């Protein structure tokens, strides 16, 4: 049986932590919602 | 049940102690999370009960309590922030330039941030604090990574 706690407020914050990159990929996406690897 | 605007740890105690299977998006008195950290099940609020009003599993979506309420796009230019919550661990925003996921149906942007499971559900954020997504549904990569699309509702 599941359950909400808060867990903060929705906030832009200038000088966070900046990191991951930008891969453009092909992708399908099925019946189920499973995204997928079209190469 | 606590109705107030912003961001929630989703729980259960079916398994061992009480674990985090995702987060989400509470406003306009509307709950917002992805179809696959709750299945469609309701969900307590201390003694108050929210009860599903729409999903699609296919979106990977569903709203509690009203319909969708968001629906701000990524520009497709401009950095955004993953307001992560990870499972005991506090709310951490983390800034990143999106990606992309080609699809035949359209492109959709995408944020290669690695977060446990437990966190499917956190927002994704455009510079004037709107939500824009939620992270947790993509695909895991060449390196072995996860890519997450930023994936939307339709408001009506
Ligand atoms: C199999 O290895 C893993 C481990 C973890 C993840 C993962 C990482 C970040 C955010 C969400 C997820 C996640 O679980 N998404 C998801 C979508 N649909 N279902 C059923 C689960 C994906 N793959």
């Amino acid at each position: 049986d599941m359950y909400i706690e808060r867990a903060g407020d929705i906030t832009w914050e200038k000088d966070a932590e900046v990191t991951g990159n930008s891969p453009r990929l092909d992708v399908a996406l099925d019946e189920s919602g499973d995204f997928s690897l079209v190469e | 049940g606590e109705t107030t605007d912003g961001v929630y740890r989703v729980m259960t105690r079916r398994l061992l102690g009480s674990t985090q299977v995702g987060v989400g998006v509470m406003q306009e008195g509307v709950f917002h999370t992805m179809w696959h950290v709750t299945k469609g099940a309701a969900l307590r609020s201390g003694e108050g009960r929210l009860d599903p009003y729409w999903g699609d599993v296919k979106q990977d979506l569903v709203s509690y309590c009203g319909p969708w309420k968001l629906d701000a796009a990524w520009d497709g230019l401009s950095e955004v922030q993953l307001l992560a919550v990870p499972p005991g661990e506090r709310a951490k925003n983390i800034q990143t330039l999106p990606g992309i996921f080609k699809t035949k149906d359209g492109d959709i942007g995408a944020v290669a941030l690695d977060y446990p499971a437990g966190t499917s559900g956190s927002p994704i954020l455009d510079k004037c604090g709107r939500v824009i997504g939620l992270y947790g549904n993509g695909v895991v990569i060449k390196n072995g990574s996860y890519v997450s699309a930023i994936t939307q509702g339709k408001r009506e």
